């Protein structure tokens, strides 16, 4: 069949069958051994005059990617010669 | 410090050479710039084959990381965009050990390192700059900065080291460190008494090479 | 021994020693290095799996020309429990049978995608078992290529019971590939049912973990 | 032997104007005037045979015909090949011979033909007119000088194949005439290849003219949407007789065809025609129903 | 006395990286930063999971079917790796070199390939 | 005793004079500096040539690169749509030579020439990154210029050095210490490739013998006799 | 550019989501709707209750969108249903008339060879990233003929002049080709030599001053390519 | 450890020193890098300098011991193992 040919009580009765048809389908996954390791997110540290570690936070990170991308799209600027 | 080496002794070679120290001797060629293979070819740049056969038996991994040390040295010393999409075949095969092969590959990667320069030489290959390598050990008791050890002193040894350094302007500055490979127990100070008596003596290498390769390739031209 | 590896000595011998229903946990999405991957970890009885799929495609194939994509399938040996290679060669083409059913290949001409399943942690706590890793890695794949963006025509899923192994889509209405080892006789009845209760569950984690996830 | 035909055997691997026969290294004349051609080479005086096959005198041409080897494209033969690979501004063709023919794209009609104005884009999209895997009808257009085919397919005659079935005979079977698309009763026609190739399809319009918006469709994989069960049960059975002549070493011709589609309508499955001993009997009842016929 | 101004082109982040990593890196490192989104000092973090493999993992139930001696699963970054020790034994028959021993690592860095081992593994 | 340069060296040439660069000699696109990259004899022209010096560094080499207006020995080793792929040097990238770039070129007879053949030819462009090209006539008159297939002979190969100084130095003696022995044509190539021919195999071969021990020992004064003993053995 | 409110807001895989036609009563007319499978959908025959039906079927996880394209009496509007992720070459393959971002890897006497980087996404512009490495001929590579590099004067166009090994040129895709080589062009003012380095990337950076030649701001030297209109 | 040139050409809105080396860009772009195997006691096991790029200064390589000496310190104790 093609459109035109198709009569709208027909398209109707597609819709009817349709929502008979979608209306008729209708605990946690925890670690077991390497489930916290793998999917685990990467963090950034910085060494300080102590030596000691500094986490680095995440949002830190996320604002520090959108800024470079304002600084590298819209700060373009112009290259005069 | 008193090495020997031959340049020119391969026919059916663009260039080749014959480095010699002690009782190491390793014998290199190099074959450019030809036609590379579909998966060497760099767009803009030179690619270069290098390759390392041991003086016993076949090539194994060992002599994989020979390469590729070989590899950080060399690529920078030459010209490369001089020649894109282009091959430059460097082959070194190790005659002589010259240690315990079994131990260390010290004396065979600055050899191969001087060989391959000279060989680069003979073959008229673009060159930024010059470059020499020298092995250099650290004995147990005394702490002693042994430059080119030999083979017994290697045994009794608490680090060994691979120095190779840039130079330009008549063998006198020092462009750059192209190779430092340390390996044993050290400290800081030890690290730099080393560079600082290292760096002479491969001064005193480059004032060498220098005169070798005059004294090969100047008959050949003409005045 | 081998001039490629570091095998040691060879006079060295290895050392030999003397004498609810399922637990899952799915993740996607963590190796940076391909298009889709997956973690697929189940623990049950005497027996804990967890392997690694890993999907790089489409990527291009310098060969003649396809309207539709190439898809392969290789599973490699892990760490612990290891397989013969023509088995693990058998579930390869028993798994490339299932997706070739799955996968709009349609959509991507001229294009290759390769799926790659690590047995990593395969134990064996019992203080043909590769009967029992297939209804898991048919998981792991469809994670990975729906974690890709590879279009499905449906989520695959599969069970297992008494050797027999049984592939399900379209709410279990279809099978897209029928597994079977050992087992009974006149048995068939009863594997299909307890193989579409382990393809339901199956298919309601993977949705839950391609969504909320 | 009514589900599989199984013949067995024990302690054995396998079963086990005269026209002069020669092998290779074998002397065949000793006339240096003779010109030496195909399946002989020659020293001084000598000619010797390359091949293995019968001598062969054409005038003052010395030549030895071999008993075996691919087909040998002559130009302006009638074949039918596949697609086997595209590029650049041609296709290359499966003929079945030592190399593939050529088919280049200006030595085709592209659809809407003769109204059509020339595209730089036709060069770059040959896919959707041949592509790999298709059959077509080509006429051998010239040749290289290896000896390659270069096709050709500028007529109504020749073109893509479809509403069909393909099947294949040694091309020593099926020689040249003067036509080989032939009209068979069923409302079959069959295209038989000089290579060997053989196109078995429906009759259409073009078939029944031949005794007796398209232009643009000439390319389309699309079959006939209504083809009944007794011509597709037909081309099985036309099929089978083909494939049951060239069992038995027999030429294929239009007239031994038909002959046998009748003769093999004894047998009430068409899938009875596959047996040795059925294939064996229809060629045997051509050759001698062709003896008290032509005496 | 030719004066002409020119409006460079500019790319995303991601596009950038690929097109030309150089500038890539130039265009981070003028902002203090890394295409990693780091400074120039900063390290990955590292998560690790000792003897979790290994026959030996629970003391109270050691494993039977298993040859793994020590494991260790660690990740830093984005980059896992999963590192497992196993043993053998053989017939034999001050701080020189020739009095150590060393362990035989089998490294396989999977890149979505299938072959021989890479230069890189080597 | 030459005055010997190695690469990384100071440049004795001042920027404030304007110099032609030449082989050897490298001007770095990034810092723009001129330095040397090949060792050997640093050559400098003297200055009133027209305002510019050409300086440039005669270094040892057998591996050809194409450089534009160069004469040299190709073979004929494929044929392609519209041009000849031609060898210069075993393993190096080859060149092209158009179905055009002959005498009486025509779009309807391309040339007779087989793969095999040797042809002494003109480099016409040279890009880095690109195919060379090769040709063999005179661009504007249309004319060969001696260029075209060379006839049987034989092939010598030989460094880079020894053919630049047999085709452009009027003073080396190879030439002339073979006149003196025999009658014989030769084709030179800057792609170390010489081509010799004469009316006996002998003779051709004792002219080979010669160039290759000539080339071998590179001793000017020496020659002579080389000649002497090769065509004397050769009568044995 | 907005869906019925009885269609599904996410989607995953083999999730139902609207009949191929639907229709709808305003202003005393009855206006027909007719579906289109995009991307990430597509059209499958299911059966229940005996009777047949054909549904659009999402094929990936990820948000349904909608949206109008067209190109007795009865009035009817095409609706194109697709399905987006939420970077990925996958889905955005290069096809006949995308623009993509490529790389000069060889040239030749008669054409460039370039491998594609990324492609053009439509409505600055999005762009999608091939995450496939360029050191093992993951990337799908592409050519670029001597007579599609500019528009006027194909006949006489030396390669040389226009491109260099390694420029990233912006080029539109004319056909698949084979399963090697794209078939590309650039003869538009958009397109061209858009990224380069002097000598092969041994130089500094260069813009396109004009469409016909590149300069660099800081040593001045020029070099001649085929650059997109700046 | 590795070590870049500050490009004049390249700043938005003179060497330096980057750690942990990580991304196709940084791999692939600098080509002076150090490498240090050291000990939690002060001593190391490993130095690797391969200057490619831009010059290794003193400077460079006591800061990248002093680094490699905090870094091992910091995994040593981190874990307890
Ligand atoms: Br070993
Ligand atoms: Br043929
Ligand atoms: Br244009």
């Amino acid at each position: 069949i093609l459109l035109e040919t198709i009569s709208v009580p027909q398209i109707r009765d597609v819709m009817e069958r349709f929502s008979v048809l979608c209306n008729s389908n209708i605990v946690t996954n925890s670690s077991i051994l390497l489930g916290k390791i793998l999917p685990r997110e990467e963090h950034d540290i910085a060494y300080s005059k102590d030596g000691l570690p500094n986490k680095v936070k995440t949002e830190d990170i996320r604002i520090r990617a959108q800024n470079f991308k304002s600084a590298l799209a819209n700060l373009e600027d112009i290259i005069f010669e | 410090m008193s090495v020997q080496a031959e340049i020119g002794i391969l026919d059916h070679v663009d260039g080749s050479s014959e480095f010699v120290s002690q009782d190491t001797k390793v014998i290199c060629s190099v074959t450019g710039p030809i036609e590379p293979k579909a998966r060497q070819e760099l767009p803009t740049q030179l690619a270069l084959e290098i390759i390392v056969r041991p003086a016993k038996g076949v090539a194994t991994t060992r002599e994989k990381v020979l390469e590729d040390k070989l590899r950080a040295v060399l690529t920078p010393l030459i010209t490369r965009h001089c020649y894109p999409r282009q091959l430059c075949q460097i082959t070194c095969q190790i005659l002589e050990s010259g240690e315990d092969e079994a131990e260390f590959s010290l004396r065979e990667l600055s050899c191969c390192i001087n060989a391959a320069f000279l060989a680069l030489v003979d073959a008229g290959i673009a060159l930024n700059s010059m470059c020499a390598s020298i092995p250099i050990a650290i004995i147990k008791d005394t702490s002693d900065i042994i430059v080119d050890p030999t083979a017994e002193q290697l045994k009794i040894s608490l680090s060994v080291h691979t120095l190779a350094l840039e130079f330009v302007n008549g063998g006198k500055v020092v462009k750059n460190v192209l190779l430092l490979d340390s390996n044993g127990d050290f400290n800081e100070d030890q690290l730099f008494s080393l560079l600082e008596l290292g760096e002479q003596k491969c001064q005193e290498l480059v004032t060498n090479i220098r005169r070798i390769i005059q004294d090969n390739i100047s008959p050949r031209l003409v005045v | 021994q081998d001039r490629r590896r570091l095998l040691g000595p060879a006079a060295a011998k290895p050392m030999a020693f003397s004498n609810s229903e399922q637990e899952l946990s799915l993740h996607t999405g963590f190796i940076e290095n391909c298009n889709g991957s997956a973690l697929v970890e189940a623990r049950s009885l005497g027996h804990q799996t967890s392997l690694i799929s890993a999907v790089y495609g489409p990527r291009s194939i310098r060969g003649s020309f396809t309207s539709q994509g190439t898809i392969s399938i290789q599973l490699k040996n892990g760490l612990l429990e290891k397989y013969n290679t023509n088995e693990l060669k058998e579930v390869s083409s028993f798994l490339m049978g299932i997706f070739n059913s799955v996968v709009n290949l349609s959509r991507y001409p001229k294009s290759g995608i390769d799926i790659f399943v690590y047995l990593t942690y395969d134990k064996d706590l019992t203080n043909s078992q590769i009967s029992s890793l297939i209804p898991h890695c048919i998981t792991s794949i469809t994670l990975a290529l729906a974690d890709a963006g590879i279009e499905l025509v449906d989520m695959a899923g599969a069970g297992e019971a008494n050797g027999t192994v049984v592939s399900f889509i379209k709410n279990g209405e279809e099978i897209v590939g029928f597994w079977k080892d050992d087992g009974d006789d006149e048995d068939l009845l009863e594997c299909l049912d307890r193989c579409k209760e382990q393809y339901n569950r199956y298919r309601d984690l993977m949705i839950s973990c391609l969504m909320n996830q | 032997s009514e589900v599989i035909t199984i013949t067995k055997r024990n302690g054995a691997f396998q079963n086990s104007s005269d026209s002069q026969i020669v092998t290779p290294g074998e002397l065949v004349t000793d006339d240096p005037i003779w010109m030496r051609g195909h399946g002989t080479y020659f020293l001084d005086n000598m000619t010797y045979s390359s091949v293995a096959g019968t001598v062969s005198r054409v005038n003052r041409l010395l030549s030895v015909i071999p008993l075996k080897g691919r087909y040998a494209p002559e130009t302006g033969d009638h074949v039918v090949g596949r697609i086997a690979e595209v590029g650049n501004k041609r296709w290359k063709v499966d003929i079945g011979g030592k190399q593939h023919a050529v088919l280049m794209l200006g030595s085709v009609n592209l659809p809407g033909g003769i109204l059509r104005r020339k595209s730089e884009s036709d060069e770059l999209q040959m896919r959707s007119f041949l592509k790999e895997g298709d059959l077509l009808n080509a006429e051998v257009q010239s040749l290289f000088q290896d000896g390659s085919a270069s096709l050709h397919t500028r007529s109504l005659k020749y073109g893509k194949l479809r509403n069909g079935m393909f099947c294949q005979v040694p091309s020593s079977l099926i020689v040249r005439a003067k036509n080989h698309t032939h009209n068979l009763p069923g409302n079959i026609t069959v295209v038989l290849g000089v290579n060997g190739y053989i196109w078995l399809r429906k009759t259409s319009q073009m078939d029944l003219a031949r005794d007796t918006e398209s232009s643009w469709q000439i390319y389309s994989d699309e079959n006939d949407p209504s083809i009944s069960n007794n011509i597709r049960q037909a081309i099985c059975r036309y099929a089978n007789v083909i494939k049951a002549l060239a069992f038995c070493e027999i030429g294929i011709t239009q007239q031994r065809i038909v002959s046998a589609y009748e003769a093999s309508m004894v047998y009430s499955n068409v899938g009875e025609l596959i047996e040795k001993n059925v294939m064996e009997s229809i060629g045997s009842d051509i050759l001698t129903a062709e003896k008290m016929r032509g005496n | 006395l030719e004066t002409i101004e020119i409006h460079p082109i500019t790319f995303p982040p991601e596009v950038l990286a690929r097109i030309s990593p150089e500038l890539s890196l130039q265009r981070h490192l003028s902002l203090g930063i890394r295409p990693c989104l780091r400074k120039y000092e900063e390290f990955r973090d590292v998560a690790i999971e000792n003897n979790t493999l290994s026959r030996y993992a629970d003391a109270g139930n050691i494993d039977t079917k298993n040859n793994i001696l020590g494991s260790n699963v660690l990740k830093s970054g984005k980059t896992i790796v999963i590192t497992s020790i196993t043993g053998g034994i053989i017939e034999e028959t001050e701080d020189i070199i020739a009095n150590y021993a060393s362990v035989y690592p089998v490294v396989e860095v999977e890149r979505g390939r299938v072959g021989a081992c890479t230069d890189e593994e080597m | 005793m030459s005055t010997f340069i190695f690469p990384g060296d100071s440049f004795p040439v001042d920027p404030t004079t304007p110099v032609k660069l030449g082989p050897g000699i490298y001007c770095d696109p990034n810092t723009q500096e001129i330095r040397p990259v090949n060792t050997g004899v640093l050559h400098v022209s003297a200055k009133g040539k027209s305002g510019v010096q050409t300086a440039y560094i005669d270094y040892s080499s057998k591996r050809y690169i194409p450089s534009v207006n160069d004469f040299v020995i190709g073979v004929i080793i494929g044929t392609f749509s519209d041009s000849y792929k031609v060898s210069l040097q075993n393993f190096s990238s080859s060149v092209s030579l158009s179905y055009m770039a002959f005498p009486n070129a025509s779009k309807k007879n391309r040339p007779t020439l087989q793969v095999g053949d040797l042809v002494y030819a003109r480099v016409c462009t040279a890009e880095k990154e690109l195919e060379a090209e090769i040709e063999c006539f005179d661009s504007t008159t249309g004319r060969d210029a001696g260029f075209g297939i060379l006839e049987d002979g034989m092939i010598i190969d030989v460094n880079l050095n020894f053919a630049r100084q047999l085709l452009f130095n009027n003073d080396f003696p190879l030439l002339k210490v073979l006149a003196a022995h025999t009658k014989f044509e030769v084709a030179i190539g800057l792609n170390g490739k010489i081509w010799v021919k004469c009316e006996e195999l002998s003779n051709t071969l004792a002219c080979y013998r010669t160039i290759m021990e000539c080339c071998q020992k590179n001793d000017t004064a020496a020659f002579k006799d080389i000649a002497k003993r090769q065509f004397k053995e050769i009568l044995t | 550019m907005a869906c019925n409110f009885q269609f599904p807001e996410i989607a995953y895989p083999g999730k139902l989501i609207c009949p191929q036609y639907g229709t709808e009563n305003k202003d005393g007319e009855d206006i027909i709707f007719n579906y289109v499978p995009g991307p990430g959908t597509k059209l499958i025959q299911y059966e229940h209750n005996g009777r047949t039906l054909e549904a659009i079927t999402a094929t990936l996880v990820g948000t349904v969108r909608c949206e109008e394209e067209k190109k007795t009496r009865r009035t009817v509007k095409n609706i194109l249903v697709s399905v987006l992720p939420g970077n990925d070459f996958a889905n955005n393959l290069p096809k006949e008339g995308d623009i993509v971002l490529t790389r000069v890897t060889r040239l030749s006497l008669q054409r460039a060879n370039v491998e594609i980087l990324a492609v053009e996404d439509k409505p600055a512009a999005t762009f999608s990233v091939s995450q496939a490495s360029s050191d093992l001929g993951e990337t799908f590579r592409g050519i670029i003929r001597s007579q599609d590099v500019r528009s006027t004067d194909r006949d006489r166009v030396k390669v040389i002049e226009c491109f260099k090994p390694g420029d990233i040129v912006r080029a539109q895709v004319l056909s698949l080709g084979d399963g090697t080589n794209y078939y590309l062009t650039t003869a538009r003012n958009d397109l061209g030599v858009v990224f380069a380095r002097a000598a092969n990337g041994a130089g500094g950076l260069m813009y396109a001053t004009d469409w016909q030649m590149m300069t660099s701001p800081v040593t001045g030297a020029t070099e001649k390519r085929k650059c997109a209109k700046p | 450890y590795g070590i870049v040139e500050l490009d004049p050409e390249c700043q938005l809105q003179n060497t330096v020193l980057i750690a942990d080396l990580d991304t196709e860009a940084e791999e692939t772009s600098i080509h002076s890098t150090i490498s240090i195997l050291a000990a939690p006691s002060g001593n190391y096991k490993q130095l690797t300098l391969m200057g490619g790029g831009a010059k290794i200064t003193p400077e460079m390589i006591k800061r990248s011991l002093l680094l490699s000496r905090v870094r091992a310190d910091d995994l040593s104790t981190r874990f307890n193992i």
